[PDB]
């Protein structure tokens, strides 16, 4: 899934 | 050093399908479920993806065909609606998720009768009818599976295709490395180790592209095109 870059 | 392979950041592979298959099990059923919360992006991804396809489908020796493609990791068929069964007589759809199955046969609506089959399997256990696929459409799924179980996986989707058929990964890609996501039980590959192991299943790159207009805070998505 889409995603927030750690 | 940053990390080439699945092996230097799982620690236990049961438990890596295990805490993934409890996650998307309490997943919304819906398109933000799929996406994360950025529902709102489905647009802009099925527009550069149908163009990327279109490259694929122009009259020729290597057209591709249109009479059937596999939507895996498939979830309710977000792609499978607004994709996949516009171009293609039948769709079949792969995902680990039961209640993500169930959903798409209302979420598909009427164009959802051309569903064939809907195979609830995880895809490192999945092996797709030899000499079945126009197009295997592969989005945000590979992060989901070991190294050793995608080159495999590749390879069973290699012997599915139909002539000139093609094989397409869109996903997230790190910047550099490997890196686990706890939460969701994923990993996130660089470009250099996603193409090492396309490379490993026999597979060669027919076209790369960057994914644009995408929020700035996420992982930047590329889509492969392969044969
Ligand atoms: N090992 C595995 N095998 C098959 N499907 C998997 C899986 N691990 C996760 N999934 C599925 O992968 C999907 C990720 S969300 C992406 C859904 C769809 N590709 C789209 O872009 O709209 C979920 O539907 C989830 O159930």
């Amino acid at each position: 899934r889409p995603k927030r870059i750690a | 050093v940053p990390r080439g392979s699945t092996s230097e950041v799982i620690e236990d592979e049961k438990q890596f399908y295990s805490k993934a298959k409890t996650y998307w099990k309490q997943i919304p059923p819906t398109v933000d479920g799929m996406l994360g919360g950025y529902g709102h992006i489905s647009s802009i991804d099925i527009n550069s993806s149908r163009k990327f396809l279109q490259r694929f489908l122009r009259e020729g020796p290597n057209k591709t065909g249109t009479s059937c493609a596999l939507d895996c990791g498939a979830g309710i068929g977000r792609i499978t609606k607004r994709l996949l069964l516009p171009l293609f007589r039948e769709v079949d759809m792969v995902d680990i998720t039961e209640d993500f199955l169930v959903q798409a046969k209302t979420y598909l609506g009427e164009e959802g009768k051309r569903v064939r089959n809907y195979f609830c399997c995880g895809l490192q256990d999945f092996t797709p009818e030899p000499d079945s696929y126009d197009v295997i459409w592969i989005q945000w799924v590979i992060g989901h599976l070991t190294d050793q179980h995608l080159a495999e996986f590749l390879r069973r989707c290699k012997g599915s295709l139909r002539p000139n058929g093609i094989i397409v990964i869109k996903d997230n890609m790190a910047q550099e490395g490997v890196i686990l996501d706890d939460v969701d039980s994923s990993v996130c590959r660089d470009l250099d180790v996603v193409r090492r192991i396309i490379c490993s299943a026999g597979l060669s790159l027919l076209a790369e592209e960057r994914q644009e207009n995408l929020p700035d805070e996420i992982y930047h998505v590329y889509s492969f095109a392969l044969r």
